[PDB]
């Protein structure tokens, strides 16, 4: 899988 | 002339002109922390002003150890040192030490209660364990890992804040008065992973004695062989506590809480949240667990590793700043 590039703050 | 002062609450921050737009972002017993823009590096940074560094020998030894360790540890999953400076011009005037570090966007406190998916969860955990492994390789066992000292950015990267030594995340070895090894830190990863999943604190003990009760209620009274390893006094209590059989991991973490992956998540937890350290999974074996290993990269998950007067401590710290 691709590594996550977003995380909702 | 290279310096300017800004008042932050009751605190005066005198810093190099490169650091702009200081605002406070929190405090510990170890000083006030401002966020600032480093003009020279063109990025946001944290500036920490040390609270009474040579007030006494306890403080002095702490400031010194923090400084030296920060100069030696270097890893993307650990908050790095960008600069160290003092505005005083000599040893005689020397009062304050400022520590400039990388700035993230938030700690885990909030992030973990906003339910995540398996990709983000497993990836954050992967980053935590790389940071931890690196600390251990530098001969540093944290022991106080918790969501308040683990910071994340809105691009999903994660850094451990400090070098450690809320009672909710400490291993049984620490709670009771046992010795400890590297996998002590794995207990904390289990409590944090556990929280992210069930939405709340696993063992919200209202004090050190209640903390213990919380654990055995849910995991079940540990084996008689574990009971031996304890002291005279505490063993008495622990062994005289009512037997609990505890709950299975299926009941502790049912499918309803998860977005094959749920099954592996549970398996990892059952290997991390184990009272007896001699049977708890290790950091290496956890980086290799199917749930975590999907992200592996040996450049991240493998990278290579007395007494004084106050006046003497002051000198050693001053030299460490220069
Ligand atoms: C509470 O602070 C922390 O958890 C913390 C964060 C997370 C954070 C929070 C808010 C901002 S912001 O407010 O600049 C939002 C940017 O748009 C940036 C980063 C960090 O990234 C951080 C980095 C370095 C540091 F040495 C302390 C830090 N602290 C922190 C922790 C305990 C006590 C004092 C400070």
């Amino acid at each position: 899988p691709k590594r996550p590039t977003t995380l909702n703050l | 002339n290279n310096f300017y002062s800004v008042e932050i609450g009751d605190s005066t921050f005198t810093v190099l002109k490169r650091y702009q737009n200081l605002k406070p972002i929190g405090s510990g017993a170890q000083g006030i922390v401002c966020a600032a823009y480093d003009a020279i590096l063109e990025r946001n940074v944290a500036i920490k002003k040390l609270s009474r560094p040579f007030q006494n020998q306890t403080h002095a030894k702490r400031a010194y150890r923090e400084l030296v360790l920060m100069k030696c540890v270097n890893h993307k999953n650990i908050i790095g040192l960008l600069n160290v400076f003092t505005p005083q011009k000599s040893l005689e005037e020397f009062q304050d030490v400022y520590i400039v570090m990388e700035l993230m966007d938030a700690n885990l406190c909030q992030v973990i209660q906003m339910e995540l998916d398996h990709e983000r969860m497993s990836y954050l955990l992967y980053q935590m364990l790389c940071g931890i492994k690196h600390l251990h390789s530098a001969g540093i066992i944290h022991r106080d890992l918790k969501p308040s000292n683990i910071v994340v950015k809105s691009d999903c990267t994660l850094k451990i804040l400090d070098f450690g030594l809320t009672r909710y995340y400490r291993a049984p070895e620490v709670i009771l008065g046992m010795g400890y090894k590297e996998n002590v830190d794995i207990w904390s990863v289990g409590c944090i992973m556990g929280e992210m999943i069930k939405g709340g604190v696993l063992f919200p003990g209202t004090d050190h004695i209640d903390q213990w009760n919380k654990v055995i209620e849910q995991l079940g009274t540990p084996c008689p062989e574990f009971m031996k390893k304890l002291q005279p006094t505490v063993r008495t209590y622990v062994e005289n506590r009512p037997k609990y059989a505890g709950y299975s991991f299926e009941k502790l973490f049912p499918d309803v809480l998860f977005p094959l992956k749920a099954s592996q998540a549970r398996d990892l937890l059952s290997k991390m949240l184990v009272i007896d350290a001699s049977k708890r999974i290790s950091v290496d074996e956890a980086l290799q667990h199917p749930y975590i290993n999907v992200w592996y990269d040996p450049s991240e998950a493998e990278a290579p590793p007395r007494e004084h007067t106050i006046e003497e401590w002051k000198e050693l710290i001053y030299k460490e700043v220069m």
